[PDB]
């Protein structure tokens, strides 16, 4: 490989070593930071580090999940599409949660309702609110 | 002469996992396994996800 195959810009496998390695990683970091945030901030980076360098990952006796292992160590040491995800990642935890199910996964107002335990109403509110706040800060 | 079996059970067991005496040690670690871990918010995983497709296709488009 999956990795072999990122490393051909196949970037839907790089989706998948995501998928394969993220909460190994996460759960690294989760107990040498102070807050879920944190953690969760410094997964994301130790992915977008590993991606940034993947051409340089050919080293004899390279191990891929070592290598995100290394990579979240050095960052707790030293602890547009990409400007709107950012921007996603900055707004509060119900705006977040609300955007994401809806656009990025593809959910209706009711999927949405029922995932989040409220009436399509505040639902309805809730995306606006949402995406005017990705507005103002983007 | 029992210093060379000694490093071969430990190769067994390593190889057991994997696959996963010696059948009790099997079931401690995949006790230790079962129990539940922390996990990444679901929905921070897709954005995440999203997030390193995304540099990935600006890296490559």
């Amino acid at each position: 490989d999956l990795v072999d195959r990122a490393q051909a810009g196949e970037a839907e496998a790089f989706g998948r070593l995501y998928d394969q390695y993220s909460d190994t990683v996460y759960r690294y970091i989760y107990y040498r930071v102070g807050g879920k945030a944190t953690a969760e901030d410094l997964t994301s980076e130790t992915f977008l580090r590993a991606l940034r360098r993947i051409s340089t990952f050919t080293w004899q006796g390279r191990d891929f999940g070592a290598w995100l292992v290394t990579i979240a160590r050095n960052l707790v040491a030293d602890h547009s599409n990409a400007a709107l995800l950012d921007a996603v990642r900055r707004l509060n935890p119900q705006q977040q949660e609300c955007v994401t199910l809806r656009f990025l996964q593809g959910l209706s107002v009711a999927e949405t309702a029922r995932v989040m335990g409220k009436n399509e109403g505040a639902i309805k509110t809730l995306q606006y609110r949402a995406v005017r706040t990705l507005a103002r800060l983007l | 002469i029992a210093n060379v079996s000694a490093h071969r059970r430990a190769n067994a067991f390593a190889q057991a996992l994997e696959d996963r005496e010696q059948g009790k040690l099997l079931a401690l670690a995949s006790g230790l396994g079962d129990l539940p871990k922390p996990q990444l918010d679901p929905e921070v995983k897709v954005v995440q996800r999203a997030q390193l497709v995304a540099a990935m296709e600006a890296m490559l488009m």
